[PDB]
RNA sequence: AGGACCGAACCGACUAAUGUUGAAAAAUUAGCGGAUGACUUGUGGCUGGGGGUGAAAGGCCAAUCAAACCGGGAGAUAGCU
RNA sequence: GCUCGCCGGAAGACCAAGGGUUCCUGUCCAACGUUAAUCGGGGCAGGGUGAGUCGACCCCUAAGGCGAGGCCGAAAGGCGUAGUCGAUGGGAAACAGGUUAAUAUUCCUGUACUUGGUGUUACUGCGAAGGGGGGACGGAGAAGGCUAUGUUGGCCGGGCGACGGUUGUCCCGGUUUAAGCGUGUAGGCUGGUUUUCCAGGCAAAUCCGGAAAAUCAAGGCUGAGGCGUGAUGACGAGGCACUACGGUGCUGAAGCAACAAAUGCCCUGCUUCCAGGAAAAGCCUCUAAGCAUCAGGUAACAUCAAAUCGUACCCCAAACCGACACAGGUGGUCAGGUAGAGAAUACCAAGGCGCUUGAGAGAACUCGGGUGAAGGAACUAGGCAAAAUGGUGCCGUAACUUCGGGAGAAGGCACGCUGAUAUGUAGGUGAGGUCCCUCGCGGAUGGAGCUGAAAUCAGUCGAAGAUACCAGCUGGCUGCAACUGUUUAUUAAAAACACAGCACUGUGCAAACACGAAAGUGGACGUAUACGGUGUGACGCCUGCCCGGUGCCGGGAGGUUAAUU
């Protein structure tokens, strides 16, 4: 549920907040944690290559399972859990062998639930298997690129991909995007949609929020010095630049996509 | 944890002052200086061979030598290893 | 006020030890140059 | 509950006097702001000079940074004193 | 030596860092010391640092570093795999007393504990670089139980007072005791045991996980403190002997209870929230290769071993960073009495100091303060600076408002002391006794003793009772920025930067973008509810017209047009 705070002090008052009862309280399932190393964006020469990365909470990385290819074996929803390294949320599934995972939480998923992954399982919310077994029309999410390399497609929280049309090897899909796409039909895909709709609903309320999530603040160039940025200094407010990066190059409006080998499988691109 | 050679080696001087002269009449500890690599094992067989006495425990701690300057120039005296070498009940020498 | 030789010791034989001129081409010579004016403290040593 | 309120430590540095061959190459005294947070601090690490870092003042990068410091080209050049 | 004064959440004590003999003793005084100097952190000589259990080394990893081969690069070199390093984090064990001129959890006395080797003996499935468990983890908040510690009483020793009183409801001081061992408490968590079966745990598993029956209701785990023991002891005012007058020796009373009580401990807990909170080893268990009367495992007793380096002294400073014996800078730990909300503040204890030129004088003027007739901002760019306000409780409080605020708005009243209610009240704590008991560190009953705010009534002293230190001035109109934050270290803290929110725009993932001749990496172990760039800047009401110019996006016919031929 979306909740609005009382403004009992002025960072408060504009703060709106996703607060889930369906998530479990406390401690992930330990096996599936990994160490989770903060960067401060920068690379192995030290350098900051992406700008307002940097500080905000420690976080642990839970293993989640993008394959989805335990084929065969079913499975039941144990719990919910939020998971600080995604938007979405994250559900703890049992296997009928003793094995468990997470996978990410469709949309409409619960504790009690059984989902199956594999070329035969029933088409519900939870399940995966290859597209050329999923009815064209339906809606997908966690889409492979490529068979057997793990989901890459329409992951983040309320997204989700609709398979337009399948012929020959290849599916078509409409991405979030809006763009339609080709890829090959034995690629895996999960029905449903990815849980945590509500999520674009939130409203930081303030500064310290944004910190708390590792974003750091964004200096306008044309509040800095020409040396500086190409936006330069001046002498009270003034402009009369072309938008560019800091590095010279057109914002607003040049397209960057420069990539021959993969133009073929994009059958439209976004408005 | 012997060999006679470094046995006869180990053993530097007696050691004289007021703490070592109390250490032997209150507590039968003779006060020596050692060798600087010596170890407690060499130390207590060493006295318990030649001394020719009944070595109880080997306490021993390194001093600093002093510096001392002259004009624009320093000089510096030698780190040597102090042994308190407690002879057992039944005193000798 | 506080001023800008802070010392630490570790720090000081990692930036400047002689392990640390030997690791790299141009450390080594910062010690031939030395050993050639004839210094006697080629790092801050012990 | 809160980048909530008052207020020591702790962090800061709005006003004034003093000091200005100082007690001090930036402080002292009386007052002042923050004080559960975008807080504060110890230890160690990484980023190097047309480069870094910058909640952006051309700020900071070892007591003078619109291009650090040291050595070298070097006796640069100086129609100037 | 006797006084006086200063600090006492420090100006005391103890660590780390850093320094390196500055430590203790003797001796000396030229230079150093802002003066003299017999003195010194100064000269010279000698002395001094004692560890199985305190630290380091050691085992284990974090960021990050290095890196056999390897990938990449004119050379130099860059990156990186297996690995190997790297604490600021994890990993065995010791305490109280005594002692030196100077060290002590290190020496001594007493009493313990840890992990290995060896032997003996009884029992036994042992075995890892692997599996599983564990180690192992946030913020805030609540408050119950405790100790540290204090106060009073009791107890013991001593006292009878330089000046009115002081054999009593009087004065002073002491009333301290550890680890370890035993007990398993307040309290915290969790159902337990057996059997059977199984696509998981890279093979294997008797372990973990999963499944299915059976059966009992109490089982296990964690756990401050207390009590006992340790202690037949140590410590202890004082006493008696000696003393080179610095000391040394012998001896040694009481050593209890009640109440209060942490920010320390139970608590790595409990409750709750979103920002969702290291790793690896030690450790416990499981098997694999194997070894099978061997080895090895568990236990008790015995025995041996635990090396090496550090250990002096300064440490919020005269010994470290500041050229100085420099109003500066420097992380952690300890927290006594009275008043107090308090770690503020004032006065004190323990402890440490009077800051390394002094003596006089009592001009201007300067610095830092106190008081001020009448006036009260007339000063000045400006109330700059001063003066003023200042506590608690209760009564009361406007426009405006995003309904939280504005608000401590404003303003008012009370305030000491003594007695009564009540020789000490509401409350807090809780003994004897009585009874039960699955008998204990138990429950009920009981209310002694101890402790103790506040109110009302009456009285009373002063000019004044929040009496000192301490401790908001208040209100009205208006520009700007929503706000908390950030910034020109060292003349600018602001209306500047940031900010949540909004928009444009790029980006289909080997993403765009960025660092890199490259390899590689960040973006991101993310995937369009995502990531980058640009502008605007909470919120409210809103955001109109112009594509000629410049910029950008789309276009293919025609013209022009490169190398090439």
């Amino acid at each position: 549920a979306v909740v609005k705070c009382k403004p009992t002090s002025p960072g408060r008052r504009h703060v709106v907040k996703v607060v889930n009862p369906e998530l479990h309280k406390g401690k992930p399932f330990a096996p599936l944690l990994e160490k989770n190393s903060k960067s401060g964006g920068r690379n192995n020469n030290g350098r900051i290559t992406t700008r307002h990365i940097g500080g905000g909470h420690k976080q642990a990385y839970r293993i989640v399972d993008f394959k989805r290819n335990k084929d065969g074996i079913p499975a039941v929803v144990e719990r919910l859990e939020y998971d600080p390294n995604r938007s979405a949320n994250i559900a703890l599934v049992l296997y009928k062998d003793g094995e468990r995972r997470y996978i990410l939480a469709p949309k409409g998923l619960k504790a009690g639930d059984q989902i199956q992954s594999g070329v035969d399982a029933a088409i519900k919310p939870g399940n995966t298997l290859p597209m050329r077994n999923i009815p064209v029309g339906s809606t997908v999410h966690n889409v492979e690129m490529k068979p057997g390399k793990g989901g890459q497609l329409a992951r983040s929280a309320g997204t989700y991909v609709q398979i337009v049309a399948r012929d020959g090897a290849y599916v078509t899909l409409r991405l979030r995007s809006g763009e339609m796409r080709k890829v090959e039909a034995d690629c895996r895909a999960t029905l449903g949609e990815v849980g945590n709709a509500e999520h674009m609903l939130r409203v930081l309320g303030k500064a310290g929020a944004a910190r708390w999530r590792g974003v750091r603040p964004t200096v306008r160039g044309t509040a800095m010095n020409p040396v500086d940025h190409p936006h330069g200094g001046g002498e009270g407010r003034n402009f009369g630049k072309h938008p560019v990066t800091p590095w010279g190059v057109q914002t607003k409006g040049k397209k960057t996509r420069s990539n021959k080998r993969t133009d073929k499988f994009i059958v439209r691109r976004r408005s | 944890m012997i060999r006679e050679e470094r046995l006869l080696k180990v053993l530097r001087a007696p050691h004289v002052s007021e703490k070592a002269s109390t250490a032997m009449e209150k507590s039968n500890t003779i006060v020596l200086k050692v060798a600087k690599d010596a170890t407690k094992a060499e130390i207590k067989a060493a006295v318990q061979k030649l001394f020719e006495v009944e070595v109880e425990v080997v306490n021993t701690l390194v001093v600093k030598g002093k510096v001392k300057r002259h004009g624009q120039r320093i000089g510096r005296r030698s780190d040597w290893k102090k042994a308190y070498v407690t002879l057992k009940e039944g005193q000798n020498l | 006020m506080k001023r800008t030789f802070q010392p630490s010791v570790l720090k000081r034989n990692r930036s400047h030890g002689f392990r640390a001129r030997m690791a790299t081409k141009n450390g080594r010579q910062v010690l031939a140059r030395r050993r050639a004016k004839g210094r006697a403290r080629l790092t801050v040593s012990k």
